[PDB]
RNA sequence: CUGCUGAUAAGGUCUUCAAAA
RNA sequence: AUUGGGCGUAAAGCAAGCGCAGGCGGAUUGAAAAGUCUGGUGUUAAAGGCAGCUGCUUAACAGUUGUAUGCAUUGGAAACUAUUAAUCUAGAGUGUGGUAGGGAGUUUUGGAAUUUCAUGUGGAGCGGUGAAAUGCGUAGAUAUAUGAAGGAACACCAGUGGCGAAGGCGAAAACUUAGGCCAUUACUGACGCUUAGGCUUGAAAGUGUGGGGAGCAAAUAGGAUUAGAUACCCUAGUAGUCCACACCGUAAACGAUAGAUACUAGCUGUCGGGGCGAUCCCCUCGGUAGUGAAGUUAACACAUUAAGUAUCUCGCCUGG
């Protein structure tokens, strides 16, 4: 795939990507594209099992140097989206750790929470089945 | 219900039947406006007018008063709202 | 603000101040010092009694008096009745309160309970007046 | 077409109510 | 207001910059395991709290059983932060090539105009105001023409504009010098953002020493107006305004909006580089403006140069 223009990213994350989808989910646009990173890649594989995300695709240069991940949202018929809103809880600087007895519930269990315990990202109704928690990355819903 | 001929400077949002059209053309709007009058008519049961017919009775013509210019102009008229002190 | 400014110069409360700071000042008359004990009414002695005039919409003339308690504060109590024994020296027992009409006046005087006489001729809500029930 | 041109004691009403027809 | 607040107009963004320490920080690999999660063990005195029960005529109360929190040690987990050992270019710099500027300092030069002086013509007023009067004038004023001296500021160009971090920068030239924009198949390889304390600059007024002084003018004197006028008007007028060297360090120092980074409709101008080659106009990358939906706001309004969605750091606010 062919691309034009320059592609950034914010030095965070986890958060950039919540601004990124939060932006298009107001202005409905559809596709986005951000650097890739390795966590940034979990989540997304997470947030499209959980189906929040229609498809996320990595993309390497040419040279193997770069790579960039490129994903859609998935809107409906009459065009309003799955996500409702995100809001990131480990910011940097203040980090958020929480053991198994304080995991959050998001919504009364209608959103989800990501959360980086061992394994890479982990949703919450996994984590609380595996009786183990961690870093808790964003909220979303 | 509300169907309406937009014609690119229209919020899509308060139409429910959208028909992309031209409304500065008096052989457009004539032909769609007709054409709407032709799915009534039918309906309440007389003979059609532009609808489902050949050229021949298609065929309307340009009124008066090269090709025909949809081009918007007269800009000059829109200063800046009186202001300054 | 910001966890690092919070951190470094954390969240300083503001302060809060008595309405009757004079009756919370204990002297022990010995060592001639001045501690802060909390004390909900106290006993003082008056040295002027007099009227005063109530501050803007009010129009009366309402007896003050500049008792001095038994701590080395001078204060301008009012004297909460209708008719009063006070004759410019005498012992009161001052309690809190404020009267809105006269600045400056934070302390009442509790009527009837030393040398101070009762307030007679009243039926209603005499138990905060110090009056004797009819019977 | 630009002269001059200063001040006005204190406190105060006036909305009772929609329960309802 | 960590959970749980704000700083355009209501209290609150330092005047601006260079920035040490601190806080935060691009992508990938390996190790260890300081943070993080989890298992075992020891302990966290009794009483108190919560749940259950018994006994006092039930209760209050008494008794009895269960019931957490933290620390330490040991055994595992390796996703994220920190440490260490390295690789990469996308952030940030450097080099080469294009290039616009009233960016700054030092030294020279120029022309209008005011004032004074000199020399001719001339003869009763000039000046000033709402109206006048102080004032200047037959010792020849105002006016007119020529010349000289000196000081300060640089018409037109000049903008629905340019540069700097802010204050600020506009007659001409030389020398020294600061930053910025565009394109990079080049190089270093995270070297970056913010910044308590510190340092640098910082309108005008003001200070000290020495120069300079044309015009203007605080203080001051007089004439008017006025009930009064220590003010508005007029006639004079010192400090000051000007230069060099040292201080002062405040402004409605304002976009009343700290800096950095990523994302979010569009339309109309204008300025610079680059692509094409008459201008004009088209495209790309940036600067500076207007209008304007989503979004925000108490409202006014802001709206890709945000007061929108979020992060990091600093400063500040807590009724009059
Ligand atoms: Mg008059
Ligand atoms: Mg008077
Ligand atoms: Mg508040
Ligand atoms: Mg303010
Ligand atoms: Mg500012
Ligand atoms: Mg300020
Ligand atoms: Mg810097
Ligand atoms: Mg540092
Ligand atoms: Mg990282
Ligand atoms: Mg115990
Ligand atoms: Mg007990
Ligand atoms: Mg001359
Ligand atoms: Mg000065
Ligand atoms: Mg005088
Ligand atoms: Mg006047
Ligand atoms: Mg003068
Ligand atoms: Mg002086
Ligand atoms: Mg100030
Ligand atoms: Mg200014
Ligand atoms: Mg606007
Ligand atoms: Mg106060």
């Amino acid at each position: 795939i062919t691309t034009t223009k320059p592609i950034k990213a914010h030095f965070d994350p986890v958060a950039d990507l919540l601004t990124k989808i939060n932006n298009a989910r107001k202005a409905k646009l559809m596709t986005v594209t951000t650097i890739a990173s390795k966590l940034k890649i979990a989540i997304l594989e997470i947030l499209v099992k959980e189906g929040y995300l229609a498809n996320f695709q990595v993309l390497e240069n040419k040279s193997k140097t770069k790579r960039i991940v490129t994903f859609n949202l998935k809107y409906t018929q009459r065009r309003i989206p799955s996500i409702n809103g995100v809001k990131q809880i480990s910011k940097p600087g203040l980090r958020i750790y929480r053991p198994f007895e304080k995991l959050p519930l998001v919504l009364n269990g209608l959103g989800i929470a990501i959360i980086s315990t061992s394994d890479g990202v982990m949703t919450d109704k996994v984590a609380r089945l595996k009786k183990i928690g961690g870093e808790i990355l964003a909220y979303v819903w | 219900p509300v169907v309406a001929l937009c014609n690119t400077n229209t919020n899509p949002e308060l139409v429910d039947f959208i028909i992309p059209a031209n409304n500065h053309q008096p052989q457009s709007t004539c032909l769609l406006m007709n054409l709407l009058a032709d799915a009534v008519a039918e309906a309440k049961a007389m003979p059609t007018m532009f609808a489902y017919k050949p050229d021949e009775e298609i065929q309307i013509e340009i009124p008066q008063k090269k090709q025909i210019t949809s081009q918007r102009l007269n800009i000059t008229r829109n200063p800046e709202v009186l202001t300054r002190e | 603000a910001t966890i690092a400014q919070l951190i470094r110069k954390p969240r300083k409360k503001k302060k809060v101040k008595s309405k009757s700071p004079a009756l919370h000042y204990n002297l022990n008359l010995l060592n001639k010092k001045v501690t802060n004990v909390y004390s909900p009414l106290k006993r003082g002695v008056c040295t002027r009694v007099g009227t005063m005039t109530p501050k803007k919409p009010n129009s009366a003339l309402r007896k003050y008096a500049k008792v001095r308690l038994t701590n080395g504060f001078e204060v301008l109590t009012y004297i909460p009745g209708e008719g009063h024994n006070l004759q410019e020296h005498s012992v009161t027992l001052l309690r809190g309160g404020r009267v809105k009409d006269l600045p400056g006046v934070r302390y009442h005087i509790v009527r009837g309970t030393l040398d101070t006489v009762g307030v007679e001729k009243r039926r209603q809500q005499r138990s905060a007046y110090g009056a004797k029930k009819p019977k």
